[PDB]
């Protein structure tokens, strides 16, 4: 099944959220 | 130093919805980081319940908890907070807020841990 | 899930002694191990992480090792302060799950 692999934490590295905000902008 | 430090209530009735927060006072919520919420009860156990990354946001629960289990992350006010439902009795336990620091791609231990908090359901006082 | 055992769930040594409790997983989690003392009222403690490397403030007496299915928690000199309870979680996988505990007392009891 899908489980918390290194993709998942490796992109915990960056905060995309907050940059994909200043877009919307 | 980080230090964690559950909140919420401890007075709860059975097949409802707890929510706790955890107040973070060493690191970002959103940092490279996991914000994990740890359950211990003498017969259940210590288990494993959820986690939510600061920066990527990604949620994971337990296959039992999972259908009942909510994560979030208010970073504005600095803490991280769970709410489960469906809250029967056998549930009542002590709820610690604890982290996972991790490498490149993957977690680490539980490094730090909350002084617990105990909720109990139940239609009575204690 | 991780079927994560522990043994002995019970042990009663003294002050001087070289005590052993040792931990198994259902598979070969490398080693992603990491050993947590809780003396009862608080919460956890992490001594080991990886196995065989302790956590910063534990005594050099705590020992561990193991890098695959079972491990060892080791002290090497029992302590008055080392009668607590210690449990065995792993962190190779989700979910991530805990051994059962183990239990670890003094003598002369009313038993």
């Amino acid at each position: 099944l899908q489980k918390l692999n290194s993709w998942d934490v490796f992109g915990n590295w960056f905060d995309l959220a907050s940059w994909i905000k200043y877009i919307q902008r | 130093q980080v230090q964690l430090q559950e909140s919420g209530p401890g007075l709860l009735k059975p097949s409802e919805t707890l929510s706790l927060t955890c107040e973070v006072s060493g690191a970002s919520i959103s940092s490279s980081n996991w914000w994990n919420w740890i359950r211990q009860s003498p017969g259940k156990g210590l288990e494993w319940i959820g986690t939510i990354g600061g920066n990527s946001g990604k949620i994971a629960s337990s296959p039992s908890l999972e259908s009942r289990v909510i994560m979030s992350k208010d970073p504005s006010k600095n803490r991280f907070s769970l709410k489960m439902t469906s809250v029967t009795a056998a549930d009542t336990a002590i709820y610690y807020c604890t982290r996972q620091e991790q490498t490149l791609f993957w977690v680490k231990r539980f490094d730090v841990w909350g002084p617990g908090i105990l909720v109990s359901v139940t239609s009575a006082s204690t | 899930a991780i079927q994560m055992t522990q043994s002995p769930s019970s042990l009663s040594a003294s002050v001087g002694d070289r005590v052993t409790i040792t931990c198994r997983a259902s598979q070969g989690i490398s080693s992603y191990l990491a050993w947590y003392q809780q003396r009862p009222g608080k919460a956890p403690r992490p001594l080991i992480d990886s196995a065989s490397t302790l956590e910063s403030g534990v005594p050099s007496r705590f020992s561990g090792s193991g890098s695959g299915t079972e491990f060892t928690l080791t002290i090497s000199s029992l302590q008055p302060e080392d009668f607590a309870i210690y449990y065995c979680q792993q962190y190779y996988s989700d979910p991530f799950t805990f051994g059962p505990g183990t239990e670890l007392e003094i003598y002369r009891t009313v038993a």
